[PDB]
């Protein structure tokens, strides 16, 4: 639907129909939009970090930058002894062409299966699917939290539309 | 560089493999059989699968008690067999 | 300029206008205290502490003036409904007019520390430059709180001179402010002995001016002072910013969890009471001990006080409330009137049934009665058709011992599920709707919007700590880094300990 | 020329140790039947 | 005097920690010590 | 002046692999064990006695359903230390009661604060600002918030997420039917923060890539880049007049630009934890009376807002006798809320 | 008076996306 | 008085401006809902 | 009708909804598929029973 | 800058900014004092979490009571 | 003896990867047989 609610009545619907949170191309998704979002904020700090001095304390550094000027504006060697030593030196980047490729590719793959997870549960080829699978010596079943899962997964099942079924199974 | 040797010449020299052929398969073994012996049931007191329930209960042995919780589990454990 | 959140750096080294900021500060605060007292008597109903206590009607400062031993107002009336009573000049509305008379007063000092901000105090002696000794500030200041921290204790709370504070029984019952006595030994500790928050306010008081003579006496380490800038008053924001949100998530915690100094009497009863039934808990011994001294059970029950079982009722639960449901609790579910009875329902072979109640965490929750073992006896069914368990079916009936009810019964199944669906809240209850025209959803108490505000503005607090002390210890680079750093300070291995060109 | 035990061999060897015992196990837990 | 199995436990957590902080600092202050930095 | 103190901190800090650092000495120790209680408990410990699941490889469970799983509600939120009244020192009655959830989460919170004073202190070694450590406070601020807050507002731990991928799916859906967690302002700005944030990365990466000045000969690109250059390897002003022209607005300014891409998914982040604090106290957005008022009284009136809730309403029958086992629940067939057929 | 409120604040946002695109300080190279 | 040698100007930008009106405009939008409950 | 059984749900800010509740509210079910122009309508009234305007937007 | 009254009386409480005692000075006496302060902080900690239980220490509203 | 290259890091890296891949084989493999099968 075209509304906020609307949205997230799709995403419950989907949820219980697809188990998208147990589909792995929904994981690499979100691996797609938190890394993103990490990525960002990892890229935005370290560049904000290694700004080089061109003002003075009552003004905003970013006037230290001007619109079209040759000279890069904050130091990445600076930036790489930072991060590198964070981490250790080679999970750093010292090319800003090898960096903002990877920014780049790092939310736009993860996107790609995140849409590739829709239209393919659209033919429903869903979750993982594991209900009812450890089983003890007797065979009891001993419920994961993939079993939790599932009985939330019911409840929406069980109450979405609720006026709209006649037959025993949501085969569509 | 940080005066570390670089992992690439240590990982390609004959010394590294003549160690770790030893040692890694050593730790491997170790593993498996802190499993197989069972051990790794009884420090962590995880069930075997006989031992999640009695023969007829139906019932999850829930702690309740939070001060004696540890008596609770062990009660629990008797009523296994 | 300077961007639009930059604007009060210009105080930084202005003692005197900081100062003027601060009394302004400082002015706002006590006016809003004022104000917020003036809203509330303007607002409040002392005729029922029973059923209609402060804490039900969205009262957030005068649990503080009560707390600390104002229970009385001009007009005649005390919170704990007593009448004719004379509070003297230290009335809620006392208080009030003082907190506004202060505002008042510091607004106009405030004008004259702004206008005469060039003061000789203000400057180093040696340089002419502007300039506060913080260190020694600290330990006059220190040894200031610690004066008014043991007085308080010493004087105010004991009674000694001043009114005690609020006290009660374990269920809330007979409330009231009383001098209490220091508690010296290991209990002085237990969050719920209140002869405990006498001791510290008189022992940590005591360490307060020790504490603070060494301050004013003992110059700090050069070692310290370097490492902490203590010439640069950002220090001084960055520190206490954090000991106020270390303070924030302390009362946080103990107003949800409860303490000698967040009474259910002035802030509501706690979630914990209603999860762990404390209040079903002694109602049942009650009547229990009524029935063994030989009463009827009309009479057991009619021996329960309307406000324990007000206690035993969901609706008074501060987890049960929405962030937008704004105002009183009687905005909800309604102002509270009376107290139903208490209702036991039965089947047709006589057995006594039992509602499962709500959980905290359920807006909504089945109507489903068990025996005494938990076995299934009655429900209200969603689906019909396959029903076992119907109130028609089970002849479900409900009868009333206490309260309004006492010694009625009803048998119509329309009225029996009325009842039941009013169990799952505890007890039930008669609530006047019409007043304020509540809209029958639950509302949280001042306990609840109190812990909500401070968990958040201490969370958000720890962001300010984090960022006055980056300024702090990054002064020296906080319009940019050297436009000259050498490449060696980064490359790996030129220096054998980072930053440190000795190293080489 | 190269010292062997430095912080960085302690590191390496905090992780790698406990990962092929562990990797041991989880392999020897394929073979469990109920 | 009156100690509870819980503040036998409380001092056992107590030294245990003051042990590996001990132990901690004492190594790492003996490391530094062997092996010191070359300067000007 | 020369003493043991200014020694260690000259080890402390040498330029090494790894780093160590003063922080290192709380953010070593704090990590290893977060990241090694829960690969152990991942490995080889039962959920059985605090929750009825089994949580380990060990009980058959892969790398999607294991979990390091919260303690039982009657734990309340019990330290649960290994020497406290609970375990006493039994190290696998600890493990039996959840003491490995106290332990990652208490552990990891330390190991967090390390890892901040780590960016603290190198960029004070290397003489940048230290806006990485600024950043790192709202992963902080939600791992607070969800993971200490919330459960200390709530009856217990065990109400806190789980250690594990499945646990913290079932965390996510409890949050929709129990909190309409999807309904609540602040979430919605959590949402826009990481969104906009992955927006940000995506856009602000491909653009820097495609107005790449041409500075070598080869056909892939990243060969032209001297770490030390002088120069800009992209072009600003080309940049700034394809999104001109494209969007209507464009970036001018990169200290602004990489400013922003800070500013908004840390934003975001912190929103989320302040709604999370509300959550604790179950001070949700759940509902709008408004809408509530009208459906009760006209039962043709219907919208996404009041469908939502059906669906919450099952998912809290449905899943609350397993997901929450300490209360016993026995809710019959006949009172779990079903629509027509299903 | 609610539906009116969202659809002014709305309107606000469209006349300010025209002020911010066509209105905008123009970049300035050096 | 002799004047106080601490004042600054202050500035906000156009482009500060837009972004100001944008974020509380937005926030209006969201936060309006709740407001009308 | 969005699902197509005579139940219509309630999408616009003047039919009772705020920002957070409001909508375009998808084409019937009884639809499908099938390509729902305004021109296919007996009448602007009948389009957007059935949820024309969703599959115009 | 101007001289009053009571800025004269309060002037040495204001004239040593900056002012210092050599090295460390009492920084080990501190150090005890915020380690007893984290044993203190400890101990009512897990009083109020239950996980230190004393003798004559309910921690409940039945308390006093 | 210890001569760094002795043994090419191409031929580590395939061997090393080849174990990686036989190593969740066998993890995939267990998840349909045994515990965790639902058989
Ligand atoms: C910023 C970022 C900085 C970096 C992060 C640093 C992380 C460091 C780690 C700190 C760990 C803190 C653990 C706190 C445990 C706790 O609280 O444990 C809880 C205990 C209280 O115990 C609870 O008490 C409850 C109520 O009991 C009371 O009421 C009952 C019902 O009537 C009975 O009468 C009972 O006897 C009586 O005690 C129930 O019994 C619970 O089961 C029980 O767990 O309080 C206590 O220990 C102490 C309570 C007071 C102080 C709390 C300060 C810290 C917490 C702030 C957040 C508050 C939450 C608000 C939510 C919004
Ligand atoms: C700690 C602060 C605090 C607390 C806990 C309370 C508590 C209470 N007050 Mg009081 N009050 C306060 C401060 C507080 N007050 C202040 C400062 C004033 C002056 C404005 C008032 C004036 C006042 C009035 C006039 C009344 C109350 C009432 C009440 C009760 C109902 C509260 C309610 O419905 O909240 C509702 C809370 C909310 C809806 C939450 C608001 C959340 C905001 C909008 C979030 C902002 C988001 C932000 C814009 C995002 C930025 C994003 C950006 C950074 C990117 C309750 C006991 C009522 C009562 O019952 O009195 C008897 C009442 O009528 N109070
Ligand atoms: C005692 C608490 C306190 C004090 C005295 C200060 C003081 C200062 N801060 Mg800090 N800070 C604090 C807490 C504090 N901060 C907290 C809790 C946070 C996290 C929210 C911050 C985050 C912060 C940042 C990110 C920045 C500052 C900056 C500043 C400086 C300039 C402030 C300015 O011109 O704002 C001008 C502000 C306005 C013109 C309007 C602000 C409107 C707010 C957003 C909404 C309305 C607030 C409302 C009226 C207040 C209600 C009170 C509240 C407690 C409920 C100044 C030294 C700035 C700085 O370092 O400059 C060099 C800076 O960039 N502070
Ligand atoms: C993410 C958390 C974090 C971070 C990165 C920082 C960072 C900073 N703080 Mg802050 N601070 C914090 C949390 C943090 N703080 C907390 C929770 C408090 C208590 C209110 C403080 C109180 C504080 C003060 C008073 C001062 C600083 C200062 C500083 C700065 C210098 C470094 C320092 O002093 O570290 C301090 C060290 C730590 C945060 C690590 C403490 C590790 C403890 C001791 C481990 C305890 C283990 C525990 C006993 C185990 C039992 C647990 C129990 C549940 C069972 C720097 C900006 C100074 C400053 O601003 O200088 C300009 C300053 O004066 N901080
Ligand atoms: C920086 C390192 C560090 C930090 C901050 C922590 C922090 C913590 N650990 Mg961990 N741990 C560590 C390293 C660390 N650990 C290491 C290296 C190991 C392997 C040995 C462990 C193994 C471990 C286990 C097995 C457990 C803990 C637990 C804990 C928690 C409770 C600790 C406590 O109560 O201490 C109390 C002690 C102190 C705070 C030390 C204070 C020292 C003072 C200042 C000196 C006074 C000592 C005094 C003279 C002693 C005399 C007593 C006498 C009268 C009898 C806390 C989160 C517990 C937990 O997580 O439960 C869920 C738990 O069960 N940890
Ligand atoms: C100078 C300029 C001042 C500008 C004022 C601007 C108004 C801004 C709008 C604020 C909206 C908030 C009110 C909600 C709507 C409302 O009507 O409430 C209205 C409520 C009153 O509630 C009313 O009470 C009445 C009886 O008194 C009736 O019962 C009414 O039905 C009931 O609505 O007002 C308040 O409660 C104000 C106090 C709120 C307490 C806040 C708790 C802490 C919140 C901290 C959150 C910080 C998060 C920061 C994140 C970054
Ligand atoms: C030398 C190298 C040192 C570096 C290692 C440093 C430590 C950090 C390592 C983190 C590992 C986390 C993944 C563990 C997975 C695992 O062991 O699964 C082990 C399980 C074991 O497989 C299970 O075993 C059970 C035994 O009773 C049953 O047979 C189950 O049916 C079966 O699934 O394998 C899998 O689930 C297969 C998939 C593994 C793929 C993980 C993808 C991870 C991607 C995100 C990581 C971030
Ligand atoms: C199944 C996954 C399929 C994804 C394959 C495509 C990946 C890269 C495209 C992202 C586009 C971002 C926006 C434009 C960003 C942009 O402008 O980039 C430009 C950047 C550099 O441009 P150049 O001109 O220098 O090089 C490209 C050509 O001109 C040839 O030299 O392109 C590359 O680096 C291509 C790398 C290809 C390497 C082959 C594919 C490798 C697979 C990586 C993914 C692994 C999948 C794991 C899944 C779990
Ligand atoms: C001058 C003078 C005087 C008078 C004075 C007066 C009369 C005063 C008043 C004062 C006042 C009367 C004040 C008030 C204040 C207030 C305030 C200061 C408020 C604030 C608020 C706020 C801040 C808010 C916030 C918020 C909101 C709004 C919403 C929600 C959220 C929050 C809470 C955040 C006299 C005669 C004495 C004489 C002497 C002089
Ligand atoms: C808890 C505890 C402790 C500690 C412990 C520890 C510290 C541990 C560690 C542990 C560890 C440290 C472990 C490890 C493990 C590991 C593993 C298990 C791994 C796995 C892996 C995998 C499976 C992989 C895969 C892959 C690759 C290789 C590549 C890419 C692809 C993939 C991802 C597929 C103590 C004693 C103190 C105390 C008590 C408790
Ligand atoms: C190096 C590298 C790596 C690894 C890799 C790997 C691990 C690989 C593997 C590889 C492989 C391992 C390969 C193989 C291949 C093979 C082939 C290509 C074969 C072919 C064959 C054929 C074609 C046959 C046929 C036939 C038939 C049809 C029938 C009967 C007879 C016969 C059998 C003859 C990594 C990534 C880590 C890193 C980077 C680099
Ligand atoms: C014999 C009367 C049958 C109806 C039973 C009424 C349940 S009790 C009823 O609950 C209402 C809330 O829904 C309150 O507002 C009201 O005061 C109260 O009488
Ligand atoms: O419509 Mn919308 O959701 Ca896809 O599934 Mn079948 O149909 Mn209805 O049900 Mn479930
Ligand atoms: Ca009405
Ligand atoms: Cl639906
Ligand atoms: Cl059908
Ligand atoms: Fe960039
Ligand atoms: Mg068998
Ligand atoms: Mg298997």
């Amino acid at each position: 639907p075209l509304g906020i609610s609307g949205t997230f009545n799709f995403m419950i619907v989907f949820q219980a129909e697809h188990n998208i949170l147990m589909h792995p191309f929904h994981q690499l998704g979100v691996a797609g939009v938190f890394g993103g979002a990490l990525f960002c904020a990892m890229h935005g700090s370290l560049v904000t970090s290694s700004l080089i001095r061109e003002t003075t304390e009552t003004e905003s550094a970013n006037y230290g930058y001007k619109f079209g000027q040759e000279e890069e504006t904050y130091n990445i060697v600076a930036a790489h002894g930072y991060f590198g030593r964070l981490i250790f030196q080679y999970a750093s980047f010292n090319n800003s062409r090898s960096l903002h490729f990877f920014l780049a590719a790092w939310p736009v793959v993860g996107v790609w299966f995140a849409a590739l997870g829709i239209s393919t549960m659209a033919f429903n080829l869903n979750g993982f699917n594991f209900n009812h699978s450890v089983i003890d010596a007797k065979g009891n079943v001993i419920n994961t939290w993939a079993d939790i899962i599932n009985r939330a997964n019911l409840g929406m099942e069980v109450m979405h539309e609720r006026n709209a079924h006649n037959f025993p199974l949501d085969l569509a | 560089t940080t005066g570390e040797r670089p992992f690439s010449d240590i990982i390609t020299s004959v010394r590294y493999w003549v160690i770790h052929s030893i040692t890694i398969p050593a730790l491997f073994i170790a593993g498996w059989l802190f499993v197989s012996t069972g051990l790794a049931y009884d420090v962590f007191g995880t069930p075997r699968p006989d031992s999640y329930y009695a023969q007829e209960q139906r019932s999850i042995p829930l702690v309740t008690d939070r001060f004696e919780a540890k008596q609770q589990v062990e009660t629990f454990l008797e009523q296994l067999k | 300029g300077l961007p639009w959140y930059r604007v009060h750096t210009v105080l930084i080294n202005d003692p005197g206008r900081l100062i003027a900021a601060h009394l302004m500060h400082t002015a706002l605060v006590a006016g809003w205290a004022g104000s917020m007292a003036l809203y509330e008597l303007a607002t409040f109903d002392p005729s029922d502490p029973v059923l209609n206590p402060m804490w039900r009607q969205g009262m957030f400062v005068l649990p503080f003036m009560a707390r600390l031993g104002v229970t009385g107002s001009w007009s005649g009336w005390s919170i704990t409904g007593e009448t004719g009573i004379d509070p003297g000049f230290w009335s809620f509305e006392g208080v009030a007019l003082a907190h506004i008379v202060l505002s008042g007063l510091l607004f106009l000092a405030a004008c004259w520390h702004w206008v005469y901000w060039d003061l000789e105090l203000f400057r180093d002696p040696r340089t002419g430059e502007p300039a506060l000794d913080l260190p020694k500030m600290f330990g006059i200041h220190l040894f200031l709180a610690g004066l008014l921290c043991f007085g308080f204790g010493a004087f105010h709370l004991t009674g000694l001179f001043g009114p005690g504070m609020w006290v009660s029984d374990p269920y809330g019952l007979t409330g009231s402010v009383q001098p209490v006595a220091p508690e010296w030994g290991p209990d002085g500790f237990n969050p719920y002995n209140p002869g405990g928050v006498v001791a510290h306010h008189i022992a940590a008081g005591i360490v307060g001016i020790i504490a603070g003579l060494f301050h004013i006496l003992v110059r700090p380490p050069q070692r310290l002072y370097k490492a902490l800038r203590m010439g640069n008053i950002e220090t001084v924001l960055s520190s206490s910013i954090a000991a106020v949100f270390f303070a924030a998530f302390v009362v946080a915690g103990t107003m949800w969890y409860g303490s000698a100094t967040t009474p259910i009497e002035l802030f509501g009863p706690t979630r914990y009471q209603w999860d762990s039934s404390y209040f079903q808990q002694e109602i049942n011994r009650r009547v229990q001990a009524s029935l063994a001294s030989g009463a009827t059970l009309e009479e057991a029950w009619s021996a329960i006080p309307e406000k324990l079982a007000f206690y035993d009722y969901i609706g008074n639960n501060p987890a049960k409330g929405g962030l937008f449901r704004t105002g009183p609790m009687n905005k909800g579910d309604g102002i509270a009137q009376a107290w139903k009875g208490h209702a036991v329902f039965r089947n047709k072979e006589g057995e006594e049934l039992f509602v499962r109640r709500m959980p905290a965490f359920f807006e909504s929750f089945p109507v489903i009665l068990t025996d005494k073992n938990g076995v299934v006896k009655a429900d209200i069914p969603f689906r019909r058709a396959e029903s076992k368990y119907s109130f028609e079916q089970q002849g479900v009936t409900v009868s009333f011992y206490g309260g309004e009810l006492n010694g009625q019964t009803f048998t119509d199944p329309p009225t029996v599920k009325s009842y039941a669906r009013k169990a799952i809240f505890g007890e039930i209850f008669e609530f006047d709707t019409e007043t304020l025209n509540s809209d029958g959803i639950f509302r949280t108490s001042p306990r609840g919007w109190f812990t909500f505000a401070h968990a958040v503005f201490a969370l958000l607090f720890f962001f300010g700590h984090i960022w006055h002390g980056a300024r702090t210890l990054f002064r020296d680079v906080f319009s940019g880094i050297d436009p000259e750093l050498s490449p060696e300070q980064v490359e790996w291995g030129f220096y054998q300990k980072v930053g440190d060109v000795t190293t080489r | 020329s190269y010292p062997i035990f430095t912080v960085r061999w302690v590191a390496v060897h905090t992780l790698a140790v406990p990962t092929i015992f562990f990797l041991g196990a989880i392999a020897a837990m394929q073979f469990i039947q109920r | 005097m009156t100690i509870t199995p819980s503040l036998k436990g409380f001092f056992i957590g107590l030294l245990s920690g003051a042990v590996v902080l001990g132990l901690t600092f004492a190594v790492l202050i003996a490391i530094s010590q062997i092996d010191k930095v070359q300067r000007s | 002046e020369r003493g043991w103190f200014d020694i260690l901190d000259d080890w402390l800090k040498r330029d090494r692999f790894v780093f160590v650092g003063w922080s290192g000495i709380l953010l070593f120790p704090c990590a290893y064990l977060a990241l090694g209680g829960w690969l152990t408990g991942t490995t080889f410990v039962t959920s059985w006695y605090t929750h009825g699941l089994a949580s380990s490889y060990l009980e058959g469970c892969n790398f999607l359903t294991v979990a390091v799983s919260t303690p039982a509600n009657s734990m309340g939120h019990s330290l649960l230390l290994l020497w406290g009244p609970e375990a006493q020192g039994d190290f696998t009655r600890w493990c039996q009661l959840g003491g490995l959830w106290t332990f990652i989460a208490l552990h990891g919170a330390f190991g967090l604060i390390g890892f901040m004073l780590r960016q603290f202190e190198i960029a004070r070694l290397v003489g940048v600002r230290p806006y990485n450590a600024i950043a790192f406070s709202a992963p902080i601020a939600v791992f607070v918030s969800v993971f200490l807050i919330y459960p200390l507002g709530q009856s217990s731990w065990f109400f806190a997420p789980s250690f594990g991928v499945a646990a913290i799916f079932r965390f996510l859906l409890f949050f929709q039917g129990f909190h309409n967690w999807t309904l609540n302002p602040f979430h919605m700005m959590g949402v826009a923060g990481v969104l906009g944030g992955a927006l940000l990365c995506a856009i602000h990466g491909a653009t820097v890539e495609n107005t790449l000045f041409q500075d070598g000969e080869g056909a892939s690109t990243f060969r032209a880049f001297n770490p030390t250059q002088a120069e800009e390897t992209y072009s600003m002003v080309t940049a700034n007049r394809f999104w001109s022209q494209i969007f209507g607005i464009a970036f001018s300014n990169k200290r602004w630009l990489h400013f922003f891409m800070l500013f908004v998914p840390v934003t975001g982040l912190w929103m989320s934890a302040i709604g999370v604090v509300g959550l604790a106290l179950n001070l949700r957005s759940y509902d709008f009376i408004s809408q509530e008022i009208r459906a009760a009284e006209d039962p043709e009136f219907e919208t996404f807002y009041t469908k939502n809730l059906l669906l919450n309403e099952g998912i809290r029958a449905w899943m609350a006798p397993q997901d929450q086992p300490h209360e016993n629940f026995v809710f019959p067939e006949e009172v779990l809320p079903r629509g027509n057929a299903l | 008076m609610e539906t009116i409120t969202y659809v002014f604040i709305f309107a606000c946002i469209i006349a300010l996306f025209f002020f911010a695109i066509f209105f905008r300080e123009p970049p300035r190279i050096t | 008085m002799e004047p106080n040698p601490n004042r600054q100007p202050v500035e906000l930008n156009r482009t500060s401006l837009y972004l100001g009106l944008l974020l509380i405009l937005v926030l209006a939008l969201l936060f309006s809902s709740y407001f009308f409950n | 009708d969005i699902d197509g059984i005579r139940e219509p749900v309630s999408g616009s800010l003047l039919y009772g909804n705020n920002i957070i509740t409001g909508a375009v509210v998808p084409s019937s079910n009884a639809i499908g598929l099938h390509f729902y122009p305004i021109w296919e309508a007996a009448s602007l009234d009948e389009w957007l029973y059935n949820g024309g305007p969703y599959q115009l937007i | 800058a101007r001289r009053t009254w009571l800025g004269d009386i309060l002037r040495p409480l204001n004239s040593e900014y900056g002012k210092v005692a050599p090295g460390w000075g009492t920084t080990p006496l501190m150090a005890v004092f915020m380690g007893l302060f984290l044993v203190f902080l400890l101990i009512i900690l897990e009083i109020y979490n239950s996980t230190l239980i004393l003798d004559g220490v309910n921690v409940s509203w039945k308390a006093l009571g | 003896e210890s001569e760094g290259g002795r043994i090419p890091l191409w031929i580590v890296a395939t061997v090393a990867g080849m174990g990686v891949i036989v190593i969740v084989g066998l993890f995939f493999y267990g998840a349909y047989a045994g515990l965790g099968s639902s058989l």
